[PDB]
């Protein structure tokens, strides 16, 4: 049982926190990059006014 | 030309209703920020939600496993079926 | 007279504002979906009632692996001997 | 100990790493999309600037 726990210990102390941090930050990036697309939409908002005159 | 003023009076209303909604949306943008980091902070603390992720992950993964093995069934079933189809009576009698 | 231009600017402003609202309805609605994604990351009973039933379908499927089939072991012995017609 | 192995296999044969690996792809796409709307808009409006 100790080894079953050790596999989990390794996972939880050294792998999951890296994945957790990496996915956290990548989620920040996913969120932010979903946003940012929204900032490219802001570029589009400008575009959308230029298109008024077109 | 009179009637233009009337329509302007009408146009100016929204304008006002949009001003109200624009304020709302800007505020809501802040609330979305007010929902999201927040979720980032919660991740900075913990939860993740690691358990839910495992169980939902598993659900779809088991469903992919049933598909993989179903593939294996059609493969084995048809290889064996056709081999039997031939082979059992290949000589017919001989 | 100039009222035609007055009306015009207000309407253009109105439409610009409508566009801005729509732009934000979208930026905001997208933020919902962006956050809903996280709501979806951050009933146990169903997770146990499929997983366990998915688990059981797989175990049944493993028995189907043997009927549908493991006979391929046996089938190669026939694949070897039925060609003895040649 | 056996009940634990029964659940440990859930990962051995298929979570956090899965989301991580997807994010490593998903954000290349979101990154591509921000490019393909930001730089692409710039070209679209280099054209509108001239066209207008």
């Amino acid at each position: 049982n100790q080894e079953l726990e050790q596999q989990l210990c390794i996972i939880e102390k050294s792998l999951n926190p890296l994945k957790a941090e990496n996915q956290k930050l990548m989620r920040e990036n996913n969120n932010l990059q979903s946003e940012i697309i929204l900032s490219s939409e802001n570029a589009q908002q400008k575009y959308n006014l230029l298109t008024v005159r077109l | 030309i009179k009637e233009l003023q009337e329509q302007l009076r009408n146009c100016k209303e929204q304008v006002h209703t949009q001003e109200a909604q624009l304020s709302y949306l800007k505020m809501q943008v802040s609330n979305r920020d007010g929902e999201i980091n927040r979720l980032k902070t919660r991740l900075d603390v913990g939860g993740i939600n690691m358990v839910k992720l495992v169980q939902d992950y598993n659900y779809m993964q088991q469903n992919d496993k049933i598909k993989l093995l179903n593939h294996q069934i059609d493969y084995l079933n048809k290889e064996n079926t056709e081999m039997d189809s031939i082979l059992r009576s290949k000589p017919y009698i001989a």
